[PDB]
């Protein structure tokens, strides 16, 4: 009989695999605290990766990366990517992003204006987007007028001006990808997608409106108007998309989008692994990641962000879940297809 | 990477490499402790004795 | 030289005595004459914990038999091992207690309480470090009930800061000789919990069950009973008799088994329990398994009705000592709902490699459990069943004991059952 | 020539202290009976071994050693043990009843009544010393006498040794040989105490050094003596700069110098590489890199713990065997471009390596294979805060409810000297998060 904990009440993807455990009837559910656990469903914020695997005889997992955080944060993505000789500066996938803190706090503000500075005087498009509340403009002036109004780190990363629009609409979206890491650091991306729509057409000539701009699931529910017309939920997925961009563009999501999806991935992955790898550590970790990334009218992909705690589409727990507990859980912890998966192989 | 004050001898030898530069209760005082947890030990002890001799 | 003084009283407590010195005495192989004829030197490494030593080469038990009638003490040094003890150290009177607290505590055992500490006195002044003291008795009756805990209030009032240690035989009404016990048991339970460091409680309705049900013994006598109190205090005592660093010392038993000062009274626990199929081979995971199922318990008390503060495991035998700990940790691990889980790795392994006579190996289990709380619910109910009504009482009234004594008995029981409860949750 | 004190306190000091005087003898050629042929100053010297052995005019080599256990049996092996010719009666001292595993009681109830007589043999000691550098300290966290009396006499020795150093080796409790309960009390209450009056100690995990004995040395149930043996050579390594000739930490202020720029944060993590079978059929004799790099794996740590989530301070390599600068360079480079090492800002980013060509000592009958190279690393790292933080936790659960508090306040400690503990513990784990995380 195996034991877990669950120390993450609003986690809904491990409210789940909570719920699947128990019902193969081997995984008994102990109190948050009880440290004599397996499995450890932990907090976002702070968790204790120093009090595992110090109990004699458990084999003790945990769904994080302790220092995955570097690759899930806005300004660590950037110093990562900047820093980084495997991603190397001149990283072709990464839109051009600077770190920029607020004036009431290192920086590259300077570093931000003559690249500016740069564009602006080649009439080139000089259109940025800052974030950490967020704010599209084409003036450096406001830009930076609005990170020294708050008190946290920014990010202002070049805004993307010629993204793939679906038709009809003419409208954005954003592709997001669910990845999950086991304990031997195998890559595995679930082959279900999600392309989260804009259902406002894309109007160039006003970023004050950023309702047909960001394509947050929330947003588009709560300041657009035509949310749920052309797709339930704004969500199409891959089936869908890719008949699409056979009729309309003729070819195919592999070759035009999941080649270039599949190859970030592992670049941002396999760069962090020494740093976060517990091969030779006295427990392990697995970890589920949703990469965010852009699509520009030339079927180039570029990688927005990852998130180191993601939701799931409504119709994609029951499959995505039970992939989690075979190849993450029951893989260390086994029990009494045609993998839903795609295996990323790499060199260790 | 540097190597500095290398220092040999018959039975080994010794360096330094960097690779990057950077960026109390007296003796009165202690008697009165362990006396005081004296103290208290002989005041716990009678009044186990007076509990007895009731 | 660490060394424990014995001391065994009443008609219960000199039998269970009796055979614990039988039992022990073989396996460090001093012979009926004090006389060792042992072939492992393990057996004398730590003997000086229960034995002297006297002239000749001869061990002498560093016990004290006490008792307001001759009878069961006659009984004993004609027994098999009798000859073994110091005539000097026999003590007792010709009155008897009648099975009546008070008769053992206030009258006649205190005419007769001076001199068994002047024996006391005199094997203290003859110990080059005394650790402290156990006591053998039943609480049911008069003489080991009531001067016992009347013995064992002068000894911590003359060596206050040694363990005092008793096995104590909880009286039952399926294995009852009068109807006062529950006034007895009652009485003594407070002295108990207010005098001694570590109390066994061993309950006659537990070792009644296990030689009805598991020894399959169609009518059981109190001396199947005993065989069980022997194993089971050769095997709680092993830590203290032969080389070891876990517990192995009174005090250090104490200081990891006993969290709060009042709840020191533990479940004890043996295995195997084999009926007469005796042959065969018992393994670690059997071992272990029984160790902690109810029916090897010795309190009659269900531990899934309580949670677990401390739990000390000893296992005598050549084994796996890898083995064991996996065991033990599976055990802890797939019933973690019954620890406490504010007293991390409450639970302690021991190893001993002799074993008991007749067996190649053996297990016995030290709880101190909440769920002793069940044994002095059901004393505490009983006695008020009879003190409601004031029944029995003039047997103790005309030895100039009040009813407010019986009334303070009473609720003092019932805050050691609270006392229980609250940690429970 | 500096003298340096050894003292062993409680039974995880002195049998520890057993097995390293076994293996400095070894080292140095010294023979059970204190003859040492190579020495041919016969009843005097001030050579670089003289800093652990005086020597009398019959040629005996004694160690500057003191064992103190409130308890007899321990002691009583180094008494009819095969170096009991090494010592003297007034070098061992025993009482008749120990601390219960109860750090009031070692260090009140009981010290109070032994600590004159201890720091008289320690006097005597240092008469002999004509310029006595300071102590080494070997004791357990979790026993009452190696956490109460420890913590006691680490006091005075401030008292009558003002400008003199005092270093650690101290055992940290691990429930997989562990004997007691209350443990996480007496580590806490034993560091609380120390902190201000300890130059620098090296913390070993149990945990660590029995799972080293079971994954490297196929032991299935590692004894002490397992342990004793693997943890005599770390120790030794950590030593054999103040016992040979050498440039580096040839004093105990070197330590602190090299180890320790924040007076709070001396505790820096060994590790140690390579720990082969003896039984092993034949090992392939690994390389400079090789065990180099193994410095930077968590397996072989003598305190379980991610170094690449924290902050270096220091960093020591101790080599021992054929090992020359040229390929310590070389390695280092190549494993400063694979691993996460992370140096404070205000500290320089660099190695002090001492190298002693001598290798290894294996005891005869030992289980560590004899090799041609090993190293221990020396490095203060943040990460380390990690055993802290597990121990307190642990405390916290208990002091809750007050479990076992009353076996303290029977001793005649206050109940308030477990939140004053608890308290610096707190103010300790904060100075690391300062000084380790963004
Ligand atoms: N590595 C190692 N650890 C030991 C040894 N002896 C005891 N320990 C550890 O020390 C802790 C217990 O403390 P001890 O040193 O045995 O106790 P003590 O210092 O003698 O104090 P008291 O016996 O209570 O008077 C436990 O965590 C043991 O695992 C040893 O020889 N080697
Ligand atoms: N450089 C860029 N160019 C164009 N659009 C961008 C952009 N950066 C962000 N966006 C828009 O913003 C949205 C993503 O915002 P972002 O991911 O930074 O906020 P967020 O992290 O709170 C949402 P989530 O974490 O749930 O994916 C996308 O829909 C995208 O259209
Ligand atoms: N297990 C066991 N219990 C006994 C034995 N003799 C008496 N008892 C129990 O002890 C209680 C009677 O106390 P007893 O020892 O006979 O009275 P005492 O001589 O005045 O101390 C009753 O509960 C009996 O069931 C015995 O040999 N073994
Ligand atoms: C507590 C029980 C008790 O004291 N019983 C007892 C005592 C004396 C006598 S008599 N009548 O004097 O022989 C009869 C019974
Ligand atoms: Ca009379
Ligand atoms: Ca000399
Ligand atoms: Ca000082
Ligand atoms: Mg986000
Ligand atoms: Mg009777
Ligand atoms: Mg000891």
């Amino acid at each position: 009989m195996y034991t877990f904990v669950v120390r993450d009440e609003n986690s809904s993807v491990y409210a789940e695999v909570s719920r699947l455990l128990l019902a193969t009837g081997q995984w008994k559910r102990l109190r948050k605290d009880n440290p004599r656990f397996n499995l450890m469903l932990g907090e976002r914020n702070r968790l204790p990766f120093g009090r595992l695997g110090h109990e004699p005889g458990l084999v003790q997992l945990v769904n994080y990366y302790r220092g995955a955080d570097k690759l899930c944060r806005k300004a660590s993505l950037v110093k990562l990517i900047k820093t980084s000789p495997e991603l190397s500066e001149s990283c072709t996938w990464f839109p051009e992003s600077y770190v920029i803190y607020p004036t009431n706090l290192t920086d590259e503000r300077e570093v931000f204006l003559a690249a500016y500075n740069r564009r602006r005087e080649g009439r080139e498009g000089n259109v940025w987007i800052a974030k950490s509340g967020i704010l599209i403009s084409s003036e450096a002036s406001e830009l930076l007028d609005f990170i020294d109004e708050q008190g946290q780190v920014h990010v202002i990363q070049k805004y993307l001006e010629k993204p793939l629009l679906l038709e009809p609409g003419h409208r954005k979206f954003d592709i997001r990808s669910w990845v999950l890491v086991d304990h031997l650091y195998n890559i595995y991306l679930y082959r279900e997608g999600v392309l989260r729509t804009s259902s406002e057409p894309y109007n160039s000539a006003n970023f004050q409106d950023k309702t047909c701009h960001l394509t947050n699931h929330c947003i588009q529910k709560e300041y657009s108007k035509n949310y749920g017309r052309y797709e339930e939920g704004n969500e199409m997925f891959f089936e869908e998309f890719n008949q699409y961009l056979m009729d309309a563009l003729n070819t195919t999501l592999e070759n035009s989008i999941l080649l270039q999806i599949k190859h970030i991935i592992r670049s941002c992955l396999m760069c962090i692994e020494p740093a976060i790898s517990t091969k030779h550590l006295h427990y392990q970790s697995f970890q589920l990641f949703g990469f965010d990334f852009m699509v520009d009218e030339e079927l180039k992909v570029w990688l927005i962000e990852v998130n180191g705690a993601p939701a799931c589409a409504q119709k994609l727990y029951a499959e995505l879940c039970q992939g989690i507990v075979d190849v993450a859980i029951s893989s260390v912890f086994p029990l009494a297809p045609t993998s839903i998966f795609i295996k990323l192989h790499h060199h260790h | 990477m540097e190597v500095i004050e290398l220092n040999k001898c018959t039975s080994g030898q010794s360096f330094e490499v960097i690779l990057k530069p950077p960026s109390d209760p007296s003796l009165e005082e202690i008697q009165k402790k362990l006396e005081a947890a004296e103290e208290r030990r002989k005041y716990q002890e009678a009044e186990l004795l007076k509990h007895l001799a009731e | 030289m660490r060394e424990i003084v014995h001391i065994q009283a009443g008609q219960c407590g000199n039998q269970i005595g009796a055979k614990f010195w039988e039992v022990i005495s073989d396996e460090h192989g001093i012979d009926p004459t004090g006389s060792y004829h042992g072939d492992s030197d393990l057996q004398l490494e730590r003997i000086n914990v229960y034995y002297n030593e006297a002239t000749g080469n001869k061990y002498v038990p560093r016990a004290i038999l006490v008792d307001l009638e001759p009878g069961t003490m006659d009984s004993v040094r004609s027994g098999p091992f009798g000859q073994i003890f110091r005539p000097d150290n026999f003590v007792f009177g010709q009155s008897g207690a009648g099975n009546n607290w008070a008769k053992g505590h206030y009258t006649e055992g205190a005419e007769l309480v001076d001199s068994v500490l002047d024996v006391v006195r005199k094997e203290s002044e003859s110990c080059d470090c005394l650790q402290g003291f156990q006591l053998t008795h039943s609480l049911g009756g008069g003489t080991g009930s009531g001067m016992g805990t009347l013995l064992i209030s002068k000894i911590r009032e003359e060596y206050p800061d040694r363990i005092m240690n008793t096995f104590s035989v909880m009286p039952s009404p399926k294995v009852s000789d009068t109807v006062v016990e529950p006034y007895n048991a009652t009485l003594s339970v407070h002295q108990l919990v207010e005098n001694t460091d570590e109390t066994y409680c061993i309950d006659n309705e537990a070792l009644y069950d296990i030689c009805f049900r598991t020894l399959k013994l169609t009518t059981p006598t109190y001396g199947d009973l005993n065989h069980l109190v022997s194993a089971t205090m050769s095997g709680v005592t092993t830590c203290l008799r032969f080389p070891g660093q876990l517990n192995a010392d009174l005090r250090k038993l104490a200081v990891n088994m006993v969290p709060f000062p009042r709840l020191h009274f533990f479940m004890p626990g043996f295995a195997p329990l084999t009926s007469r199929q005796q042959y065969r081979a018992l393994t670690v995971p059997e071992l272990t398994q029984q160790m902690f199922d109810s029916k090897n318990m010795m309190a009659a008390c269900d531990p899934r009705h309580g949670r677990y503060l401390t739990v000390a495991a000893i296992f005598r035998g050549r084994m796996s000592m890898k083995e064991v700990d996996e065991q033990m940790l599976n055990v802890q691990n797939k019933n973690s709902s019954y620890f406490v889980e504010w007293i991390p790795n409450n639970v302690k392994t021991a190893v001993c490699d002799i074993p008991p006579r007749g067996l190649k190996m053996s297990a016995t289990f030290i709880g101190n459990s909440t769920a002793i709380q069940e044994l002095f619910k059901r004393i505490s109910e009983q006695f008020t069943a009879m003190f409601r009504r004031k029944a029995f009482l003039h047997w103790y009234t005309g030895e100039g004991m009040d009813e407010m004594e019986f009334t303070e008995a009473e609720s003092n029981m019932n805050d050691l059952v609270s006392e229980y409860q609250q940690y429970q949750d | 020539m500096r003298e340096c004190i050894s003292i062993h306190v409680g039974q995880a000091g002195v049998q520890i202290g057993n097995a390293c005087w076994e293996l400095y003898c070894l080292e140095h050629g010294i023979q059970p009976d204190g003859q040492m042929p190579s020495d041919k100053t016969i009843g005097g010297g001030d050579d670089s071994f003289n800093t652990f052995f005086s020597e009398t005019g019959a040629g005996k080599h004694v160690p500057r050693a003191v064992f103190v256990d409130l308890e007899p049996t321990v002691i009583d092996e180094v008494r009819t043990g095969t170096y009991r010719q090494l010592f003297h009666p007034e070098q061992l001292i025993t009482g008749k009843e120990d601390a219960a595993n109860n750090y009031a009681r070692g260090h009140y109830t009981i010290g109070k009544e032994i600590i004159d007589l201890v720091l008289d043999r320690i006097r005597k000691l240092a008469d002999q010393c004509t310029g006595l550098q300071g102590f080494l300290v070997f004791h357990s966290f979790g026993g009452g006498t190696g956490s109460g009396f420890t913590s006691l006499l680490m006091e005075r020795l401030s008292v009558d040794y003002g400008k003199k150093s005092k270093l650690e080796f101290s055992i940290y409790p691990a429930p997989q040989v562990s004997t007691a309960v209350v443990e996480p009390y007496n580590s806490i209450l034993t560091t609380h105490t120390t902190l201000e009056h300890s130059d620098c100690a090296f913390m070993v995990d149990n945990e660590a050094i029995y799972d080293i004995c079971r994954r490297n040395l196929d032991i299935e149930r590692p004894t002490y003596t397992n342990l004793n043996r693997l943890i005599s050579q770390i120790v030794s390594s950590i030593t054999a700069s103040l016992r040979f000739d050498g440039a580096l930490n040839v004093d105990l202020t070197e330590f602190q110098t090299n180890l320790v720029p924040y007076p709070r944060i001396h505790f820096p993590l060994a590790t140690y590489a390579p720990v082969i079978s003896a039984e092993k059929a034949y090992h392939e004799q690994l390389s400079v890199a090789e065990i180099t790099n193994a410095c930077f794996e968590p397996a072989n740590q003598m305190v379980k713990c991610d170094p690449r989530h924290g902050k270096y301070m220091a960093c020591c390599l101790l080599y021992r065997g054929d090992v020359v600068p040229k390929d310590v360079n070389a390695a280092i480079a190549t494993i400063k471009t694979k691993r996460s090492i992370q140096f404070v800002d205000w500290c320089p980013t660099g190695f002090k390596v001492g190298i002693n060509y001598q290798p290894p000592t294996v005891v005869p009958g030992g289980d560590l294979a004899k090799v041609q190279r090993a190293v221990c690393m020396l490095s203060n790292t943040t990460a380390i805060a990690e055993a802290w933080a597990r121990l307190d936790h642990k405390f916290d659960l208990m002091y809750a409810k007050r479990a076992f508090v009353h076996w303290y306040v029977g001793e005649g400690m206050e109940e308030g000297e477990f939140s004053e503990a608890r308290e610096d513990m707190a103010a300790l784990e904060k100075d690391y998060e300062e000084v380790g995380v963004d």
